[PDB]
């Protein structure tokens, strides 16, 4: 022991323990090594190694994964949602795809919610067929009447009403005789008369079942009254897969 | 990233295809202007490199230039015993023999064959008679490019050798893309080849040697152990 | 010894431990790969600056990194792998240490405002499994930006490069949305 107290406190003269001063030491010349071995070398990485070690990954995915993807792309959308190969690979995958890229806005069922399309159905706003599902994938994505001043706080009820009778039949009289008048006038050039609606245009048909778009007269009123807007972001920036998506939301209706 | 070769390191004994093709490359381009004297032809079927044929190599020895005699002076066949030939001067480049090692090496010869790009935007002009490299680093450089005490702002300096090849400048029999790198490569192996062409010899010595000295030197260090037992053992 | 001498400690003592930061705090100052803006990009804009200022005031950085790794599956998951140039007007820097929730750096476009309105109104609405917090009131407060000449300004003498033009010119959900629709955009335009 030393001489010199610390308050009760005293301390042993020991040596460092061996294996300690091993692991140090061992430590230190890991250091060296690695230094020598990164920047400051590695063999296997031409040049010096780096994070460039990014591109080797994505290009041994590439190598690895190129071929299904260039097979599936030669296929049409179509082709690529009908062949459990490639369009039950699609499915799944498109399906694994989809759940990353997709299932925030249109759900994990790919049913969708308010403001967002149900997928899975039989109806579609822009096209049902491949490509124009493709193009609503790849390239992405209703007028306020209120001020349209005829429209008004009252034309906006009457419209309302009117479009609840295309899609079903509730019961206000004077909501509904002014309501065709101005549905002929206006809605009719983009949802077309008795609401068929237009895929062009992406306007929805008016005549359609319960769906978890706001049917109630007064939801129906706010989009009359201030209109839609809704957006589909494209994938073909932040996206093949794309493509395979294509293939898979085709695939879900059937 | 660094392209480097199949010798560069431990092992990597010349893989032999590559040397074919650069043999392909330096007797269709290189030979034009360049030579290697230090280099017999009966080489092109000792191991370790380019094991041809035999006959081939009689046959390509008496294709080559005519180099006389030593004894009487007459115009012979050139059988491979002699040397390759020798280009002088009059437009023509020093030996190849040991270039790879006059210079880490072969990587000079890639990165130089690599590299001839135009003039930079410092003298587009140029030169005339003389093309430009992007690292030579011993030839001139004009005025309009170097700094306020001489020295050069470009990174290389205007080599005398054109390039020397294009696009798609020959054909490889295996069956391969000969574009200029991979020709580059090819070449720079078969001059290293030309100059250390007993290296594989080398490292397997090497491995023997540093084998059988670690037994040696384990075994003296028991026998020391154990000798001077007696004598620390007590502290 | 030195080991009764104080002066000679604490000197020792603040020499050795100096060491470090100088090695690697400084020399960043002057290299250029960490310094330099990626070339299409631009400060942010008042509406973002303030809505940054309202990401850093609600804490959304304690969930939500701001740095993409360079490892394939990161990359397919958020994109581009964030890069040195992307945070050089950042101050104070957002990369995050967390992912409560999942990276938003390259949140360049991938969701409407419209969605980033219910969804910081109501992270569970739009996402029944949302551990995230429920921020309703930046609906109901309104921005002044009576600060946000002096904060530009600030930032100019910091660095950023904000023109005299752009202070003179200068909901607090619209703020949030508008920060949040900037990030990670300024690499895939440019
Ligand atoms: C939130 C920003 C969404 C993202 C993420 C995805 N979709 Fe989308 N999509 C969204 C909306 C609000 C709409 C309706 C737009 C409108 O007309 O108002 C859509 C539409 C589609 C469609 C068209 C459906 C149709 O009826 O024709 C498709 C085919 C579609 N979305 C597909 C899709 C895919 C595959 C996605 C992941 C890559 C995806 N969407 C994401 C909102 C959002
Ligand atoms: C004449 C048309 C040439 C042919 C074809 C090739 N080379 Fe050459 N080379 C030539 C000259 C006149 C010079 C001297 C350049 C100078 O400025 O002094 C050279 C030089 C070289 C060198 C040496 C470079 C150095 O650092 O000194 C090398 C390594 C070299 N050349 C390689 C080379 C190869 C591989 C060729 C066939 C592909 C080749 N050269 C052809 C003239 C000519
Ligand atoms: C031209 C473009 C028009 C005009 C003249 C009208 N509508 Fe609208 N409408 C249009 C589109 C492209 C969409 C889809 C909006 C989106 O998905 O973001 C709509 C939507 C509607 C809806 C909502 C359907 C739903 O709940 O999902 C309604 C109820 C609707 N439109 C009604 C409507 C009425 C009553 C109109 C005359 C006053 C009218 N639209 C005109 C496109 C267009
Ligand atoms: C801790 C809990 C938080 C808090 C403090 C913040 N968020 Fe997030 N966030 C969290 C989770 C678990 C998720 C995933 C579930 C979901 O999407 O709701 C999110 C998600 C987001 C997103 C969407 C990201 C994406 O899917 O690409 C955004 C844009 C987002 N959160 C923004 C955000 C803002 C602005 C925050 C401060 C107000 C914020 N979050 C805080 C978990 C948490």
């Amino acid at each position: 022991t030393t001489g010199h107290s610390w308050d009760g406190i005293e301390e042993l003269n020991t040596p460092l323990p061996r294996w300690w001063l091993w692991t140090f030491y061992a430590t230190i010349v890991w250091g060296v090594a690695y230094s020598i071995a990164m920047p400051a070398a590695t063999p296997g990485i031409l040049g010096s190694s780096t994070r460039a070690d990014v591109e080797k990954d994505i290009a041994k995915f590439a190598e690895m994964n190129k071929a299904v993807e260039d097979k599936l792309v030669a296929t049409d959308l179509t082709a690529i949602a009908a062949d459990p190969e490639l369009v039950t690979y699609t499915r799944n995958a498109g399906a694994a795809v989809f759940r990353t890229w997709c299932a925030q806005c249109h759900g994990a069922g790919a049913g969708g919610n308010t403001g967002f399309p149900s997928l899975l159905d039989g109806d579609w706003l822009h096209g049902g067929s491949i490509e124009t599902i493709y193009t609503n994938i790849k390239h992405g994505i209703m007028p306020a009447h209120l001020t349209d001043e005829l429209l008004e706080p009252a034309q906006i009820d009457d419209v309302v009403q009117y479009v609840l009778k295309i899609s079903g039949q509730p019961a206000d009289e004077a909501r509904a005789t002014a309501g065709q008048q101005v549905f002929a006038d206006n809605c009719v050039s983009c949802h077309g008369e008795d609401a068929k609606g237009m895929v062009e245009m992406g306007a929805p048909n008016l005549t359609d079942g319960i769906w978890l778009y706001g049917g109630d007269a007064n939801t129906i009123t706010t989009t009359i009254q201030l209109g839609r807007g809704g957006v589909m972001p494209s994938w073909s920036w932040a996206a093949a897969q794309i493509r395979a998506v294509a293939s898979y939301v085709h695939s879900l209706g059937g | 990233p660094d392209h480097a070769f199949s010798f560069e390191g431990i092992f990597g004994k010349y893989d032999q295809a590559q040397l074919r093709r650069g043999f392909q490359v330096y007797n269709e381009v290189c030979s034009a202007c360049h030579g290697m004297k230090f280099v017999p032809i009966r080489t092109l079927a000792d191991d370790g490199g380019p094991q041809l044929d035999p006959t081939f190599v009689r046959e390509y020895a008496a294709g080559l230039d005519t180099i006389i005699d030593k004894d009487s002076g007459e115009e012979r066949d050139r059988k491979e015993t002699d040397m390759f030939p020798t280009r002088v001067g009059d437009g023509m480049g020093p030996d190849l023999s040991v270039m790879a090692k006059a210079r880490g090496g072969p990587e000079y010869i890639y990165n130089y064959v690599i590299g001839f790009e135009e003039n930079p935007e410092c003298a587009p002009e140029g030169i005339d008679g003389y093309y430009y490299n992007k690292t030579f680093q011993i030839g001139g450089v004009p005025d309009t490019c170097k700094d306020a005490a001489g020295v050069k702002i470009t990174h290389g300096s205007w080599a005398r050798m054109p390039p020397p090849l294009v696009d798609d400048q020959v054909t490889y029999e295996d069956g391969t893309p000969a574009t200029v790198d991979q020709m580059a490569q090819d070449v720079s192996a078969f001059l290293m080849w030309a100059a250390e062409p007993k290296l594989v010899a080398r490292k397997q010595m090497g491995l023997v040697a540093m084998v059988m000295l670690g037994l040696l030197s384990v075994m003296l260090y028991l026998t020391n152990k154990r000798l001077w037992a007696p004598y620390k053992g007590h502290k | 010894v030195l080991e009764k001498n104080a002066t000679l400690l604490l000197i020792f003592a603040f020499l050795v431990v100096t060491i470090g930061g100088i090695v690697e705090i400084a020399p960043l100052f002057y290299l250029e790969n960490t310094i330099e803006k990626v070339e299409g990009m631009r400060p942010y804009t008042p509406l973002e600056l303030t809505g940054r200022d309202i990401y850093i005031r609600e804490g959304c950085y304690v969930c939500h990194s701001q740095m993409i790794r360079p490892m394939r599956d990161e990359v397919e998951r958020y994109g581009h792998y964030s890069l040195a140039a992307e945070s050089m007007y950042d101050h104070p820097f957002q990369w995050g240490s967390k992912r409560t929730g999942p990276d938003l750096a390259r949140v360049g476009g991938r969701y409407s405002d419209a969605w980033h309105v219910e969804h910081l109104s109501n992270p569970q609405s739009v996402v029944p499994e949302s551990v995230m917090p429920s921020y309703s009131y930046l609906a109901n407060v309104p921005l002044d930006s009576t600060w946000i000449e002096d904060r530009v300004s600030t930032d100019a003498l910091v660095g950023v490069p904000y023109s005299a033009e752009m202070i003179a010119a200068a909901t607090e959900m619209d703020a949030l949305v508008a920060y949040l629709q900037v990030l990670g955009t300024m690499v895939d335009f440019s």
